[PDB]
RNA sequence: GACUCAACACGGGGAAACUCACUAGUUUAAGACAUUGGAUGGUGAUGCAUGGCCGUUUUUAGUUCGUGAAUGAUUUGUCUGGUUAAUUCCGAUAACGAACGAGAUCUUAACCUGCUAAUUAGCGGCGAGUACACUGUACUUGCUGCUUCUUAGAGGAACAUUGUGUGUCUAACACAAGGAAGUUUAAGGCAACAACAGGUCUGUGAUGUCCUUAGAUGAACUAGGCUGCACGCGUGCUACACUGAUAUAUAUAACGAGUAAAAUAUGCUUGCAUACUUUUCCUCCGCCGAAAGGCGUAGGUAAUCUUUAUCAAUAUAUAUCGUGAUGGGGAUAGAUUAUUGCAAUUAUUAAUCUUGAACGAGGAAUGCCUAGUAAGCAUGAUUCAUCAGAUUGUGCUGACUACGUCCCUGCCCUUUGUACACA
């Protein structure tokens, strides 16, 4: 399935802004990364929220590269 | 002279000058081998 | 077999009711019985459809078809000519030429249907210019529905 | 033989004068033109005569001429 | 009394019409627009029916039929695109080119989108034709207009 | 009035500017009618020539068409119209009672 | 070939093999007994 | 009082209204045993018993046929029917049973609430059958 | 014209007058311009002069830059390896950072906003009932509470979501559950870098150059071939049967597409000239005729009329037959009734009958196939005066199977060897 440099370069961008507000619930994750965001494209926002998601379950338990 | 109105000589392209390949659907008695480059101009896009 | 059980409530009030096949085949009895119309013997010479290319080979194919019209016509309350055509269109081989679907011959339904006229069981009017059924012959069906539905109930 | 009358020349002649704007069509079959009362076979070899004597020019298009009334075209078409 | 699907195709003839009258005519200058010169243009109309892409190209096709270096004619013309606002421009020229081998020669630079629907939409084309002394020479020109945004375009503030 | 092109915002703007002008004089207007979009498909083939692979490409026209009613003076609708519509648009006017 | 004639379970393949006959005539013999393909009773 | 509910699986469509009566599910004009086909009349019996037929003599449904083959046609029917009962369930008789005929329809399969989104795709390029291609000489 | 994929149901090419670049022939100037001087057009030649277009490599994932770095052609970036729809990324990295191609985005099917409503659509209510139930029903005719249902404007839902797991614990993927949606939910269209001496100047008043022009290589007119065959090779249709040959009845859809002329009368003497409606599409009707087809007509420039509360078929049930090339099979020609076409003869199209070939499921071999998809069954559109057995759009019958691999084949990378570079 995978993703694309926009994708991981978009991962990196977001959260070391607004990281608070973000919550461990996917569906709140979604919904930050969208108003946040300025894409008019639901699906790949969508996708790019769950790589956002996805790499939120991996802070907290190690290094994370970066943020 | 013999001009009939039907059959093949009954119209010809009105661009092309050359009566054969002329597409009659929705009376347009256009070739189509002009109108594979005035679908654009005409407005009728392709999309799939 | 042809009896099934039925887990809702019947009502028995028309030939809507009642099976096609079965209620085709007692009023071509009925109607043979009753001598109402003619066979006719001009229809005798020629077959049911072009696309049929033979012979029905059951002596009864005119009394099955005047049958089943009239059960057409109580189901749709205009019909057409054609209608009947489309409705018995076969399949038609033409030899090498493959399977194309064609209506039947429209004299014979044309004849069956004056004579359901002059039968007056069917009635025309300039207003819903397809063929509907008379009142008269409403009621008629109806009693017959109900009385071949009696036997056939228990 | 399809001599021309000279009424049908002056006839056009003054076509072109007044309405200072003129198409003829490519097609020479057509027995009248929507504008004009007038034969069309008689017209097509005047206007290309006309414009091979430089007096109007003739943009042209696919079965249509688009012709117009140069500023010398008139006087010398005057009589 | 026509149909409006009729009606249609007959206006869509009549676009067909306009399209190459309007580029016949449309040649001292850009485009100035239509009506729904001017004098002279709707008594023919009337007659028969009873940052620019086009004018750049246009341009450049004049830069080539004048007898100008396809070279430095096409490198003016993109310098013109630049400082217009295009974030860039693709410009082929393909025909004889002195020789008598087939050839062509292709500018890039930039982003340069060239395929997908949004790139269509975003995108508009010019192609042009003329005559030469042994040939036909073709010039292609796609001016991108200014991105609303594109998905691929990302930033956060 | 009923509208028809092909394009859709175009006339959605303008049934929206029917519906403002609908409320603004509180005529008996009916509800909107959204009639189902009719899709016209013709089928060309590519290679001018006759070699190569033989390929069909659909192109499509979209022909749209939406139903209101209005009970007012013809004038006054037929002016705010031609005030708020598009070349690309057409329109044509049906009145009605009640 | 076939051989099969009229003159001398009710299912008809098996009358049929049993009376070496052919299934139209056994068909009209299991009638003639009891007094397209059907289950039974 | 009455309800009005829908059902398509295939191009089939169903609408089917439930109203209060002595048991009157007709199928437009002819009732659900004069199909013809036996296989399908055990399908359309097949919800009848998962709900109670003591129930269904209260009720009256009117069913409506309009296109489709006869397995289209049936599915439809049987997704008008469910969806009926189950909105006749929570609206007017009874929420109780309501909970428990949907939890044992969802049990035995999840075709009979609603239906499939199988259907027809448009014909690609390359052959006559919708994923075949020409047999190309050499 | 075209010669493996990349031709051989292709040139839109289903060829009765031109039509056709061809033939037996007949005509015209219709050679503009200033006897004569003097050109356009051209289906003549050259796709080995071209443009555009296209078909391939090539539906795969490759190409390039700036800087830096390693006499020169050049190398790196563009990669050991791990994942993938793909240099798509993670990662070690003389590389770092960029542009493309990929991506992404959208129609349609698909779930929802008891949003948003009603034309030409649906659900109801009552004014009068046709017959029965019982203390509403199948069907009409007139009006309107309302719009999930006939339809659709925007939007949302879906993101490996969650949980149990593998993984350099990073990038990833598996099962199950919620969920219509777990291979991007699936078919599509855009298709680069670069090339072919692939096709097309027979598609263009797009097109250079050599060629014709009064006895035209311009145009028009009578007849003919492309439809003939000693034969060979492709795409397809019908079949070789009893799950079938055949007749009856009922259960059935989507995409659809649809209006410079007929006839009447007058003059002259059926023909020409003249004026009136619109006859110039599909058609429902009532008849004529088995049918074809005709007659006077409803409707409609179109969710209104064809016609779609409905256009087919394999099915469903009973029947003649009951696996014998048979009655399966329909090649073949003969007798003809009507339409299309001023022209059906090389019997177009066609309702009827007779005529009765092979065909026991097809060898060496090949093509297509990963789920409304194989396969079978049909239907609409195109070119049409008439004619699909062609191509395309749609619907029905819903299957046998993997869910991966390089052993065949076609492509790709790396390494290596070359005396190959038109490779």
């Amino acid at each position: 399935r995978v993703r694309t440099k926009t994708i991981k370069r978009a991962a990196r961008q977001i959260v070391e802004k607004y990281y608070a507000k973000l919550t461990l619930d996917f569906q709140i994750n979604k919904k930050i990364t969208e108003e946040v965001a300025i894409i008019p494209s639901k699906r790949m926002k969508n996708k790019v929220a769950g790589f956002v998601t996805h790499l939120m379950k991996r802070i907290q338990k190690g290094p994370v590269r970066g943020i | 002279v013999h001009p009939k109105k039907y059959g093949q000589g009954s119209r010809q392209c009105r661009v092309c000058s050359n009566k054969h390949a002329i597409i009659r659907k929705y009376n347009i008695n256009i070739c189509r081998q002009c109108f594979r480059e005035r679908a654009d101009i005409i407005g009728f896009k392709k999309y799939r | 077999r042809l009896l099934e059980p039925v887990p809702f409530v019947k009502t028995n009030n028309c030939i809507k009711d009642v099976d096609a096949d079965l209620f085709i085949r007692s009023y071509a009895t009925h109607l043979k019985l009753h001598n109402k119309i003619t066979y006719p013997k001009w229809c005798t010479f020629v077959k049911t459809g072009k696309g049929r290319k033979l012979a029905p080979l059951n002596e009864d194919w005119y009394f099955i078809r005047a049958s089943s019209i009239l059960r057409r016509l109580y189901l749709h309350p205009d019909i057409g000519v054609g209608f009947l055509r489309r409705q018995f269109s076969s399949k038609q081989r033409r030899g090498v030429a493959p399977n194309h679907t064609s209506l039947a011959s429209g004299k014979i339904l044309r004849s069956i249907l004056q004579q359901l006229e002059n039968l007056g069981y069917v009635e025309q009017n300039p207003k819903k210019k397809g063929r509907r059924l008379t009142t008269k012959g409403e009621n008629a069906i109806n009693n017959f529905a109900r009385y071949i539905n009696k036997k056939v109930y228990n | 033989y399809s001599y021309i009358p000279k009424q049908n020349k002056k006839l056009i002649y003054e076509y072109l004068f007044k309405e200072g704007v003129i198409v003829v069509e490519k097609d020479a079959k057509i027995p009248r033109h929507p504008h004009l009362n007038v034969p069309n076979l008689h017209i097509m070899m005047t206007l290309k005569s006309l414009k091979s004597r430089n007096y109007v020019e003739e943009k042209y298009n696919w079965k249509h001429q688009y012709f117009i009334l140069n500023n010398e075209g008139i006087e010398y078409l005057r009589e | 009394p026509i149909s409006k699907k009729r009606k249609f195709i007959n206006d869509g003839v009549f676009q067909a019409e306009l399209n190459e009258f309007l580029a016949r005519i449309l040649a001292e200058d850009g485009y100035s627009g239509v009506e729904v010169r001017i004098r002279e243009l709707t008594s023919l109309v009337q007659k028969r029916f009873f940052l620019c892409a086009m004018a750049q190209a246009e341009s450049l096709r004049y830069k080539l039929l004048k007898g100008l270096a396809v070279r430095r004619a096409c490198y003016g013309v993109l310098r013109h695109i630049m400082e217009s606002g295009a974030k860039g421009c693709e410009v082929i020229v393909s025909g004889k080119l002195r020789a008598q081998r087939a050839k062509s020669m292709k500018f890039r630079d930039g982003y340069l989108i060239s395929t997908g629907e949004p790139s269509k939409r975003f995108v508009n084309t010019a192609t042009r034709s003329a005559q030469l002394k042994q040939g036909v020479l073709g010039i292609k020109v796609k001016i991108m207009l200014p991105t609303s945004i594109l998905p691929d375009n990302i930033s956060v503030l | 009035i009923a509208l028809t092109s092909k394009n859709l915002r175009a006339i959605e703007k303008v049934c929206s500017d029917i519906m403002k002008g609908a409320k603004e004089k509180n005529l008996n207007v009916s509800g909107p009618v959204r009639l189902p979009v009719k899709t016209l498909r013709i089928t060309t083939r590519k290679s001018p020539c006759g070699e190569g692979t033989n390929t069909w490409d659909r192109f499509e026209l979209r022909i749209y068409k939406r139903l209101i009613d209005l009970y007012s003076q013809c004038e006054v609708v037929t002016q705010m119209t031609s005030i708020n519509i598009d070349p690309v648009v057409e329109v044509e006017v049906i009145i009605t009672d009640s | 070939k076939l051989n099969h004639a009229v003159f001398i379970v009710i299912t008809p393949s098996a009358i049929a093999e049993k009376y070496k006959v052919n299934l139209s005539v056994a068909r009209a013999v299991i009638n003639h007994l009891a007094d397209s393909q059907k289950l039974y009773t | 009082k009455r309800v009005q509910t829908f059902g398509k699986k295939k191009t089939a469509v169903a609408v089917a209204t439930v109203t209060n009566g002595k048991g009157l599910i007709k199928l437009n004009g002819k009732n659900l045993d004069l199909v013809e086909p036996y296989i399908l009349k055990t399908k359309v019996y097949e919800p009848l018993w998962l709900i109670g037929s003591g129930k269904l003599k209260n009720l009256d449904i009117r069913i409506r046929v309009k296109g489709g083959g006869q397995t289209s046609q049936i599915y439809a029917i049987r997704q008008a029917i469910g969806k009926g009962i189950i909105s006749y369930y929570q609206k007017y008789v009874d929420e109780s049973t309501k909970k428990e005929l949907k939890d044992v329809l969802l049990r035995y399969d999840r075709s009979l609430l609603v239906g499939d989104t199988r259907r027809c795709e448009p014909k690609k390029f390359g052959g006559k059958g919708a994923r075949a291609r020409y047999q190309k000489s050499y």
